[PDB]
């Protein structure tokens, strides 16, 4: 199929109309960030010759 | 798959290391990929080539 | 298409797989870059049919229904201002220019209809004059400054947009 | 087959037709049966 | 930068080769429409909110805070006056309580 970018909704804009929230939500999300990689060392002489 | 980024980093490192190890067993145009075999089968000149 | 060369390459190792893997990773991360940059919002907001934004004129940046890929005037100017075998293939991007234009239009509509409220949750409509008053208060200038200089500020914004149009059109 | 290492008794099971035994990297690991282990080495 | 929504706080956690941030954010919900006015004409002077917006439910005008519907009677304490209201585009008539 052709991927959809998301639900298409038109905001009820008017020059004298505002929308205020009456409630809230405490949302806890997780962000995962790599910080290091395995520290590898190679003995060049042994690897090439052995 | 919630830790996809970390798992991907680990996979890249491991795959690169494994590719190196596998490349350690290629002829590159030599008679054999085993240095001991070349040394035991050939005399100095062609051994070194 | 050389069997002898292919046989010679076989016994040379696995460099071909490494190179192909690197190029594939590059392409995947390019698609990821485009997605991360342009796909901030997952709702395609639409600008209203009546455009009464307190005197501000965004027609130069909003999509034109003429369907030139449904890109704004400045977007068309930018696209027209950039001048673009042996196993070498060019892969198409995951997101087409039309979809990227849709994303940018959604971002524009959200910004001009609801301000920053659409990035913290559900878009909240607000008159554009009041949104600009919010922003003026944000930079440390009271609201009355805007509400008393609304016409002047709208004219200055329109003139600036026109100047950007001219600079992108003529100046190289 | 020339090599250098330590020969040890092996718990692996070689079928009667098998002579050498290779682990990953295609380096000989056992020979008819004795396991081969590289002599202790490392960095300093 | 620290999660979608208005960032409140975050907690770090370790991982094998990285970190995991638990971002606690505030996300508004349960929207409701209102009619707004940039300012208020009272005694021939324009009043603007000190901090908040002027809203009306159907008939009455309150001054609430932007991110949470907490309406309050318009007063000289929560509004500031700036000149007459012949220049503001879209000002509305109402009474400003004097406490
Ligand atoms: C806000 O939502 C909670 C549940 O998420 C509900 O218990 C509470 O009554 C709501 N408050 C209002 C004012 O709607
Ligand atoms: C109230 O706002 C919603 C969107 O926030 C809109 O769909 C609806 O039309 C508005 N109310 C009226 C009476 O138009
Ligand atoms: C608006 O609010 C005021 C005070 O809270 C109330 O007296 C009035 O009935 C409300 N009107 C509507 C239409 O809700
Ligand atoms: C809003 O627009 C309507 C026409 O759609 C107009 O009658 C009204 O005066 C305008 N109000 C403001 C505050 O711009
Ligand atoms: C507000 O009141 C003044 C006089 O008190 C009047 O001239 C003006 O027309 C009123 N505003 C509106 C929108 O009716």
């Amino acid at each position: 199929y052709t991927m959809s970018l998301g639900a298409e909704n038109s905001v009820a804009y008017s020059n004298n109309s505002i929308a205020i929230p009456t409630n809230f939500t405490i949302s806890v999300t997780t962000e995962i960030l790599p910080v290091s990689m395995t520290k590898t060392s190679v003995d060049c002489t042994m690897y090439i010759c052995g | 798959s919630a830790l996809g980024k970390l798992q991907d980093v680990v996979n890249q490192n491991a795959q690169a290391l494994n590719t190196l190890v596998k490349q350690l067993s290629s002829n590159f145009g030599a008679i054999s990929s085993v240095l001991n075999d070349i040394l035991s089968r050939l005399d100095p000149p062609e051994a070194e080539v | 298409d050389s069997t002898e060369c292919s046989n010679l390459l076989l016994q040379y190792g696995s460099f071909c797989t490494q190179l192909n893997r690197a190029l594939t990773g590059i392409a995947v991360e390019q698609d990821k870059n485009t997605q991360e940059v342009f796909a901030q919002v997952k709702q395609i907001y639409k600008t209203p049919p009546i455009k009464d934004f307190g005197g501000f004129n965004f027609s130069q940046i909003l999509p034109d229904p003429s369907k030139p890929s449904k890109r704004s005037f400045i977007e068309d100017l930018l696209f027209n201002k950039v001048t673009l075998f042996n196993g070498l293939t060019v892969l198409p991007p995951l997101l087409t220019d039309e979809m990227i234009a849709q994303y940018t239009s959604a971002l524009l509509a959200g910004t001009i209809t609801s301000g920053w409220t659409f990035g913290a949750g559900a878009a909240l409509q607000i008159p554009f004059a009041m949104q600009m008053a919010y922003r003026f208060n944000g930079i440390g200038v009271t609201q009355n400054v805007l509400y008393e200089n609304q016409k002047l500020i709208a004219n200055q914004f329109n003139s600036a947009i026109g100047k950007i149009q001219d600079s992108l059109s003529s100046t190289a | 087959l020339t090599g250098t290492g330590v020969l040890t008794e092996s718990n692996k099971k070689f079928l009667p037709f098998q002579q050498f035994g290779r682990d990953i990297a295609d380096t000989t690991d056992a020979v008819r049966i004795l396991d081969i282990t590289p002599c202790s080495f490392g960095g300093v | 930068f620290c999660g979608k929504g208005y960032h409140l706080m975050s907690f770090p956690q370790s991982a094998p080769h990285g970190v995991v941030f638990l971002h606690v954010t505030y996300v508004p919900a349960q929207e409701k429409n209102f009619t707004t006015a940039p300012a208020i004409c009272h005694d021939g002077k324009a009043h603007f909110p000190r901090e908040g917006v002027f809203v009306s439910n159907g008939t009455h005008w309150f001054v609430t805070q932007r991110n949470f519907y907490e309406p309050q009677i318009i007063t000289t304490d929560n509004t500031f006056v700036s000149g007459n209201c012949d220049v503001v585009i879209g000002i509305v008539n109402n009474t400003v309580y004097d406490p």
